[PDB]
RNA sequence: ACGAUCAGAUACCGUCGUAGUCCUAACUAUAAACGAUGUCAACCAAGGAUUGGAUGAAAACCUUGUUCAGAACUUAAAGAGAAAUCUUGAGUUUAUGGACUUCAGGGGGAGUAUGGUCACAAGGCUGAAACUUAAAGGAAU
RNA sequence: AUUGGAGGGCAAGUCUGGUGCCAGCAGCCGCGGUAAUUCCAGCUCCAAUAGUGUAUAUUAAAGUUGCUGUGAUUAAAACGCUCGUAGUUGAAUUAAUUACUUUGAAUAAAAUAAGAAAGCGAAUAUUCAAGCAUGGGACAAUGC
RNA sequence: AUCGAGGACUACCAAGAUUAUAACGGAUAACGAGGAAUUGGGGUUCGACAUCGGAGAGGGAGCUUUACAGAUGGCUACCAC
RNA sequence: UUGAAAAAAU
C-alpha cells in the first residue's frame, strides 16, 4: 500500500464509447444498492 | 434365463 | 481425469498445455531480457512499401545507448538522441 | 468384453484351480522347435500376464502365499 | 397466419425495426447480378415478437417484403418472473447455425444484457430484464436475429410444472 | 465397464421420456433416488433385480462433490432451469434428499443429480 | 449390533450366529 | 546405356541392363501404417439380405421361425452438424459432468538449430527460439 | 479551453484549394496514378473536458487454456498396434480410524463490504489451507 | 559444547535416509504474509514499498562490551575504494 | 502422335 487515508472513485465511464442511443439521452458535464437489494433476493 | 436372450454399441 | 480425486493430473495438464500459447509464453521466456530490443521497457533513448501501395517510407536507423544495437525507426509525420517507442501493434 | 480380443461374447450358464489351468503357459514354451512362430509368441505373453494379474489376486487374498513366483 | 394484414389486425401498431440490410451477388457471365436482402422485425412490445427476410433489387421494395414476412412469422413470448412479468421463466437457447444465444431469467432491476442485436429484438418482444451468452461467429447478423427469434420461440413448448 | 448404475439409470429414463422404461441393475441409490423424483410427482431376479409426461431431463452429477449449505446457491443457480422448477438430488447424513429438506434439515454433503 | 470393531460384531456375522 | 519425340527431354514411348526383386540370420521401426473417427460401459426409429451357432418347423445341402456373435447395406418428416455427411454415432452436449489415456492452439521459420539418446549407416525418438506475416484453411453456391 | 477526430469499426461534412501511387495518411480494412467523404491547408460539427492524445504492460473481452468450459472424419490436433507398472476410476448386498457434513472454540490492526472522497467504536461478518471440540453415518477409503 | 533439546561436535557401533505422490538439481527481472487490480459464478495478474515477521549495512571473516549484537552512525585483518 | 508462355496495381 502506499497511503493510510482512505480514497474512492465517484463514477465510472460507459463500456461503448460511442452509441447514438446513449449520446442523445444524456444530453456543467457529463461526470450500488440495487445489487444489495439483489444478493438478498 | 440369461441363454434366452443370447442366440450391442455404446 | 475426471474423478473426485485426479486433481494432480489436470493440474499437470494445464500446466503442460499452456506453454502452447503464443501470447502467454512469450511474456515467461527469457526473451524479453535479452531479444526485445527495448528490453521490458516503454521508450528507449537512442542515437519501398508492401505490393499494392507505392511510395518511399522515410525511415532511420538507431543504435542504442544500453544495448548497442541497430534498429530501424520511422519518422512520425508528413515532412518530419532520440526516443523511439513502438507502433500500434506490440513486438 | 474379452480381456485381450475385441470379441463380445454372452455365452452363459443360468442359475435358475484355473490358475493351475493356465499354466497352456508350459505347453506353449512348442516354442523350441518353432522358433519362427511369431503368432504363438504373442500369445505366450498375453497368457502370461493373464497369470500375473491371477498371481497378484490370491496372494491379496491370502489362497497363495506371497512369496509364490512363476517362472518356466 | 398465411397473411400479413390479420397480424396487422389483432395486433395494431406494430413498431417497426430494420435490423440490417445484406447486399448478396450472384456470379454470371455478365458481371454480378446483386440483391438487396433485409432482416427486419416487428412486434409490439408485450410478448409478440417476428422476424422476416426478403431481398430484392430495390431497397425500399425489399424492406416492404420483409416485413410481410416478419408478420406471417408471429410467434408468441412467454414471459415470467425471477425470484418473486420482467423476465423469461426459465433458461432457453436458439439454436440458429454456428450461433448459439441463450437467455437466463434476470431479476427486477438489470436491463438487457445482450450484444446490441438481440438487444433491438428483445426489446420488441417485450422483455426488460434478461442474461445471454453466445456461441458462435456472431459476426453472421442473419443467423444472429435467427438465433435470438429461436430462442423466444421455444418459450411455449418447456412443460414447467406449472403447465 | 458399468461405473455408476444411478448414471446408466438416469440416462435410460431421458432417452424414453425423450421419446414405461426399465433399468437392470437397482441399487440403494438407484430407487431412492426416484422416490425424490416421484414425490415431486415427476415420475408416477436374486442379481440386483431390475413416465407421465412430465420430466424434462434427469442426470447425475460426476464425482459426487461436498457441498456445504452456503454452496446451494452456486449448484442451483448452475443447474436448475429457474429459481421455482427443478430440483436436485443430495445424499447426506440423513438419507438421500433435495435442495429443499437438506434446506430445512440444515445439513451439507454429496450431490447426486437432478432432474427438471 | 453397534454403531455403524471386528466382523464378528456386524448384523448378518452376529444374526446369522444368533441364528 | 541406347533408339525415339521435342526448341531442348538429362522424362513420359520402345530395347538392353548393375543394385534390388527370392530364402536364411541379424539390423532398421517408418507409410495416405486411413475408417484420416482411441479404449471400455448403458440407451437409441424402420427394413431386406449375409458369415458360425443352438432351438422348432420343414427331407448333411437347400425352404421357413426363434432367439447371440461378426462384416456390412437400404429409408428417415427424427437427432446432430458449418456443411459434406453421420445413425451399430460424428445421437442421448449451453437442458453443458459415465470411466481412463493421448494430442491441438492463426500461418511460416520447422520437425529446422542446440542438447540428449538409440542404429553399422540411412536415419528414428525428444525438440525450440530469433525473425516474418493478415491471413492460411474447411464445406458447400 | 484544450485534446484528438469527421470512409468503416465509431459520433461527426457526399463543404472548397493544392498535391497527383509523389509527398503522405492509415493501430486493421484501406485512401492517394491530377474531380481525394481518409493527404496538406481554410471553414463547420463530433466526444470528453481542465483534461485529452501516444507507447508498454495487468485484467475483462477469452467458452482463443477450457473445474464450471474447448476441440481432435474433412479447419490445428486419436500414439501403427497390443501388453503392462505407478496414477485415476472401479456392480449389487449387511438395521476402528479417516474422509464428508453441522455446530462451536479460538482467531493483529489496517484494509474489503458494512451499522463528496474523508474522519471516527458498528452484533460489525470475514480470512482460506491446516489444527481442536461436537451432533450425524447416507455416499466413500483404509483391515476386521 | 551450548542459556538449553539435538550429529550441534568428538570417539566407538550399525547401514541406513529420500525418490515418479517428482527426490537431487536448475531458473527467477523471488524477501514472505496481511493485501491490491480486475472480475456474473469460477478465476488471472501483481504485493520493494503504511502494519507483522525475515535478512543486510561495499565484500567475506574474527571479535569486544552487555541483560540482549556475530552491532558495523563499535573494533581487528584481507580484498576493493 | 506433338499443343510452352501472357509484366504491377485499379
Amino acid at each position: 500500500g502506499r497511503c493510510l487515508r482512505n480514497h474512492s472513485i465517484t463514477y465510472k465511464t460507459p463500456k461503448v464509447p460511442y452509441e447514438r442511443e446513449r449520446f442523445d439521452a444524456e444530453l456543467k458535464n457529463k461526470k450500488h444498492m440495487r445489487t444489495i437489494a439483489k444478493v438478498m433476493l | 434365463t440369461a441363454a434366452s436372450e443370447a442366440k450391442n454399441s455404446y | 481425469a475426471r474423478g473426485l480425486h485426479a486433481a494432480r493430473k489436470m493440474l499437470a495438464q494445464r500446466r503442460a498445455n499452456k506453454w502452447a500459447d503464443k501470447e502467454w509464453k512469450k511474456g515467461k521466456l527469457v526473451t524479453r531480457y535479452k531479444c526485445n530490443p527495448l528490453g521490458t521497457a516503454s521508450h528507449a533513448k537512442g542515437l519501398e512499401t508492401k505490393q499494392p501501395n507505392s511510395g518511399i517510407r522515410k525511415c532511420v536507423r538507431v543504435r542504442l545507448l544500453k544495448n548497442g544495437k541497430k534498429i530501424t525507426a520511422f519518422v512520425p509525420r508528413d515532412g518530419s538522441e532520440v526516443l523511439i517507442s513502438g507502433f500500434g501493434r506490440r513486438g | 468384453g474379452r480381456m485381450y480380443n475385441p470379441g463380445r461374447g454372452i455365452s452363459r450358464r443360468c442359475i435358475p484351480e484355473d490358475l493351475y489351468f493356465l499354466m497352456r503357459a508350459v505347453s506353449v514354451r512348442h516354442l523350441e522347435k518353432n522358433k519362427k512362430d511369431k503368432d504363438a509368441k504373442y500369445h505366450l505373453i498375453l497368457i502370461e500376464s493373464k497369470i500375473h494379474r491371477l498371481t497378484r489376486y490370491y496372494k491379496s487374498a491370502k489362497v497363495l502365499e506371497a512369496s509364490f513366483k512363476y517362472d518356466a | 397466419i398465411k397473411e400479413y394484414q390479420i397480424v396487422d389486425h389483432l395486433l395494431p401498431g406494430l413498431k417497426e425495426e430494420v435490423m440490417t440490410m445484406q447486399s448478396v451477388q450472384k456470379q454470371t457471365s455478365a458481371g454480378q447480378r446483386t440483391r438487396l436482402k433485409a432482416y427486419v422485425a416487428i412486434g409490439d412490445h408485450n410478448g409478440h415478437a417476428g422476424l422476416g427476410v426478403k431481398c430484392a433489387k430495390e431497397v425500399a421494395e425489399a424492406i416492404k417484403g420483409a416485413m410481410i414476412q416478419a408478420k406471417l412469422a408471429m410467434v408468441p413470448v412467454r414471459r415470467g418472473y425471477w425470484g418473486a412479468v420482467h423476465t423469461v421463466p426459465c433458461k432457453l437457447t436458439g439454436a440458429c447455425g454456428s450461433v448459439r444465444v441463450r437467455l437466463v431469467p434476470a431479476p427486477r432491476g438489470t436491463g438487457i444484457v445482450a450484444a446490441p442485436t438481440p438487444k433491438k429484438f428483445l426489446i420488441l418482444a417485450g422483455i426488460e430484464d434478461v442474461f445471454t451468452q453466445t456461441t458462435g461467429h456472431t459476426k453472421t447478423l442473419g443467423n444472429f436475429v435467427k438465433a435470438t427469434y429461436d430462442a423466444v420461440r421455444q418459450s411455449y413448448g418447456f412443460q414447467t410444472k406449472d403447465l | 465397464v458399468r461405473v455408476n448404475v444411478l448414471a446408466d439409470a438416469l440416462k435410460s429414463i431421458t432417452n424414453a421420456e425423450k421419446q414405461q422404461v426399465m433399468i437392470r441393475p437397482a441399487s440403494k441409490v438407484i430407487c431412492e433416488f426416484l422416490n425424490v423424483m416421484m414425490k415431486h410427482q415427476y415420475i408416477t431376479t436374486h442379481r440386483s433385480g431390475k413416465l407421465n409426461g412430465r420430466l424434462n431431463k434427469c442426470a447425475v452429477i460426476s464425482p459426487r462433490f461436498n457441498v456445504t449449505l452456503s454452496e446451494f446457491d452456486k449448484w442451483e443457480a448452475n443447474l436448475l432451469p429457474s429459481r421455482h422448477f427443478g430440483a436436485l438430488v443430495l445424499t447426506t447424513s440423513y438419507g438421500i434428499l433435495d435442495n429443499t429438506e437438506a434446506r430445512a434439515k440444515h445439513t451439507g454433503g454429496r450431490i447426486l443429480g437432478f432432474f427438471y | 449390533v453397534a454403531h455403524t470393531k471386528p466382523r464378528s460384531r456386524t448384523s448378518k456375522a452376529v444374526h446369522e450366529a444368533y441364528l
